[PDB]
DNA sequence: ACAGGATGTATATATCTGACACGTGCCTGGAGACTAGGGAGTAATCCCCTTGGCGGTTAAAACGCGGGGGACAGCGCGTACGTGCGTTTAAGCGGTGCTAGAGCTGTCTACGACCAATTGAGCGGCCTCGGCACCGGGATTCTCCAG
DNA sequence: CTGGAGAATCCCGGTGCCGAGGCCGCTCAATTGGTCGTAGACAGCTCTAGCACCGCTTAAACGCACGTACGCGCTGTCCCCCGCGTTTTAACCGCCAAGGGGATTACTCCCTAGTCTCCAGGCACGTGTCAGATATATACATCCTGT
């Protein structure tokens, strides 16, 4: 699995701007929206693997990623 | 292989759903969604509460320092109306 | 007798028009379930101390069930 | 052995929620070594004050939405358009809630 | 004849009120399984995913994408412009505290 | 002389944007839920009846679950 | 014939001079006064520790100069050097206190 | 004794300085009243907090662990004061 | 028999500057848990002694600049603030006298012409 | 009595002239490092906590602390803390 | 500013279809009742330390003024992006199949709580001297006008 | 494009001062050494769901054409904020002084942990059935061209 950042497609990222209520997308910005959302998930992700690795468990579950979330102040409702 | 137990406010949502809205349902998202709502919100007051013993170097968690981390968590009038239905009940609940 | 039946008039005549709660200023506001006829700032007043309810039928409301009327 | 048969806590406090259940949880979730007797009445009351507030709000989104099932859009809805449950609940995000529809003045056509 | 052309921002603005109004995911499901794969694999190796905590990590990347473009748009609308450029989410993402 | 004079211009003042605009002869008792304008219930009866689903004031349309009947005194 | 600095220059002078200092910008007594207006506002019959107010006076200083860097920000991307209040408003919406 | 409009007391030139210390060139002269509105509102919130904290101590002094705590409760951790 | 030994501090076992006792202590009376391992002390006292360690080197390179031989609360700021990693650690922190990391925007600076 | 209170000072300033040998600490400074102290403690131990929580666990042992500084301590400085627990750890075992 | 043509959107009926709401059987987690012991509420005291006033003074704020440099409106352009269309990709849905690991259960043992004796670390108070604050003076460096 | 004049800043040295750090005394909490219970590690088993592949369909991504509108640079103009000098003012320091209440102690009582038994509230499962997407069929709200 090798370069799949281009797999958020610019359509996914010009319609995640629309719900954010953005008219109007530069061409350079899905680039930088793809960096940012990989450190986000580098982040996240982390954290899980951390919360994983701590329970001597190899699969990461859903209570995981929602703890890890919620260390990082963005509390996710509905997965426990 | 025996079956687990697990344990949910889905009933409780459901009951005072019902008495708000009678005839009006929830998904079971939306169950979630509430449940986790309850569970974060208990938390968060049960650690406010926590703390709050621990400043005065006090032993036990009482009304008050429900009331008080009630006072600082909740924001603006649901407060003081979160402090007046505990107040409501824990009064009704020492009445009887 | 034609000037107190005049002013009876005046008494029972602003008393319809005006929040029955407030009790100062003309209504410009109507409840969509309760179908009753309020003023605009107390039911918004009421609205935001979560007092979401008529004032005498105790009708639970939701924002978009209240809006502006225009009596006159 | 003669005794009374049964009245939850949350019977006595006039509440839906479980005063009994949210005891054990205090006790056992390490917050303080003893925990009051009014403590889970409270708390109960709040947590079933703060469900009947989100639950209203909802149920009105709904009803407003022609549907008399809540789904999480209507949560969503519910909290975002109450300042103080946006407050409140500003740090949360909801699972298939959506955003607040809003469109920033100056992205209107210029009606030119 | 004349063939119909909406104008360049109606479009646009007719998937902004499109958008606001749904709620499902506007990214598709198996790019962002394969991408938080590809990251995970860089903290352990021979990982398993349970398919909610895929779901559930899907919400939270369009919740916080959402609400940067939110706060990118504002920030280009500050600057009296109407796209956002890649200036508008530094410019967020430094205020909201990330850089 | 003046007060009862003022009191009556008032009186007719109040009187004259208390009646339905459609018919200015009597009392308005309802609305149109997408003009939000007040007029009176045999009024939109009368139009609902005969087919026009304009409103007299601002000529929107509307529909028979578009109007009802409101509480004034 | 008077000597005068070119606008800005001083402005600089000074930046570097309460960027390279650590005391606090706000006279004590004033702030003191406001904290207990609002405490009062709050609660009446009200006592303050010194390093209470202290406390207050550092934390809202802090604040302060973390918000005006953040407005600065939003002024340069602006284009400009000037502050402005809709560069303090988007600063402080951004960080999620509007 | 009463206090009234002491947050004139946070005067234009320690705006100006705390805005120095942000690293601000120039200022525009709105840019006063709204600092003023901002930061009442900040202290509203901590004091409001620290005073819930006195409060529930049975307290009629707010110590430097009261400001500390309302401080540490808005993600606003302050360090040198306990 | 009352042969025992006279003392041996959990911090000297274990190498550390910092209390194992308090620590354990505290962990023990701030309700963290039911029970508390014997190790669980001694990790966290380590933890916190080379975070400790750190800052301080930081702060003591940062004092050493300004020639003076003791640390005060503007040298603990700039050696937070310089390195990036402890300042991500402590980015919703704030020091009391500790004035800010000096810097200017690049375009602030005079055009010189 | 006489009033009493507990504080990380002399830990501080034995850890300091480990470090740096010739260097003081003022009254303020040894306060912003005790706060300092206390607050990182507080973060630790409840995260660990939690982590005890979340897998029933009713102890708090050095996995958990372990795993609390893999969260909360930011890359190279988490690294190196965790190198340092299992330091102490494993010569506070032999010991 | 106004037709109208088209595009899109908002209402009004059949129709399946899983999801939701309700009914049953457990069963284990709350409820009743009672004990006991410690936490805390209350009364008293005392001594920090917070508040309030007065006076000097002097640093800082407030005021007013000159001007210059930045904000902003407007213009022009050119290119980057939006919209639409034809093409290609791979997402999505379903179905099967395999098994790895989540999850649970029974042993038991080895850690963690508890406790009595104690003693050495750690805190409060004292005191001293030196790092640093402060003053002053010269040298250096930055800024700016005017050649 | 610098010279030089003016002003801000750095550096050097001398002097006092107050607090940083070392020391002493005390005391109480961390240590040592046991017992005892039970939390969890550890092996074993089950079976849920995670993963992998396959094929078809079609929604969506993608590449391209073309136009347009807006991002950005430039110009003007103009007016608002900065620098600075003067006057006022109230911040700040010192000193005094009162008394408020934070902090501590002592005593008692009542409130909560802990136990045991018991039963019913809630959960897992099962099942009917009904909002509810999901279509069409019809009636308005914008979008854009055009005049
Ligand atoms: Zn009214
Ligand atoms: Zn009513
Ligand atoms: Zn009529
Ligand atoms: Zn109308």
């Amino acid at each position: 699995l090798r370069d799949n950042i281009q797999g958020i497609t610019k359509p996914a990222i010009r319609r995640l701007a629309r719900r954010g209520g953005v008219k109007r997308i530069s061409g350079l910005i899905y680039e930088e929206t793809r960096g940012v959302l990989k450190v986000f998930l580098e982040n996240v992700i982390r954290d899980a693997v951390t919360y994983t690795e701590h329970a001597k468990r190899k699969t990461v579950t859903a209570m995981d990623v929602v703890y890890a979330l919620k260390r990082q102040g963005r509390t996710l409702y509905g997965f426990g | 292989r025996k079956r687990s137990r697990k344990e949910s406010y889905s009933i409780y949502v459901y009951k005072v759903l019902k008495q708000v809205h009678p005839d009006t349902g929830i998904s079971s998202k939306a169950m979630g969604i509430m449940n986790s709502f309850v569970n974060d919100i208990f938390e968060r007051i049960a650690g406010e509460a926590s703390r709050l013993a621990h400043y005065n170097k006090r032993s036990t968690i009482t009304s008050r320092e429900i009331q008080t981390a009630v006072r600082l968590l909740l924001p603006g009038e649901l407060a003081k109306h979160a402090v007046s239905e505990g107040t409501k009940a824990v009064t009704k609940y020492t009445s009887a | 007798k034609c000037d107190e039946i005049l002013m009876e008039e005046i008494k029972d005549y602003k008393a319809r028009l005006t929040c029955p709660c407030c009790n100062m200023r003309k209504k410009d506001a109507v409840l969509t379930k309760c179908f009753h006829v309020f003023c605009f700032e107390c039911v918004k007043t009421r609205y935001d101390t979560r007092q979401r309810k008529c004032p005498k039928c105790n009708a639970a409301f939701g924002a978009n069930d209240f809006h502006r009327i225009y009596i006159g | 052995k003669a005794r009374a048969k049964a009245k939850t806590r949350s019977s006595r406090a006039g509440l839906q929620f479980p005063v009994g259940r949210v005891h054990r949880l205090l006790r056992k979730g390490n917050y303080a070594e003893r925990v009051g007797a009014g403590a889970p009445v409270y708390l109960a009351a709040v947590l079933e004050y703060l469900t009947a507030e989100i639950l209203e709000l909802a149920g009105n989104a709904a009803r407003d939405n022609k549907k008399t099932r809540i789904i999480p859009r209507h949560l969503q809805l519910a909290i975002r358009n109450d300042e103080e449950l946006n407050k409140l609940l500003g740090k949360v995000t909801i699972a298939q809630g959506g955003v607040l529809p809003n469109i920033q003045a100056v992205l209107l056509p210029k009606k030119t | 004849k004349k063939p119909h052309r909406y104008r360049p921002g109606t479009v646009a603005l007719r998937e902004i009120r499109r958008y606001q109004k749904s709620t499902e995911l506007l990214i598709r499901k198996l790019p962002f399984q394969r991408l938080v794969r590809e990251i995970a694999q860089d903290f352990k190796t021979d990982l398993r995913f349970q398919s909610s905590a895929v779901m559930a990590l899907q919400e939270a990347c369009e919740a916080y994408l959402v609400g940067l473009f939110e706060d990118t748009n504002l920030c280009a609308i500050h600057a009296k412009r109407v796209t956002i450029m890649p200036k508008d989410i530094q410019l967020a993402r430094r205020i909201r505290g990330e850089r």
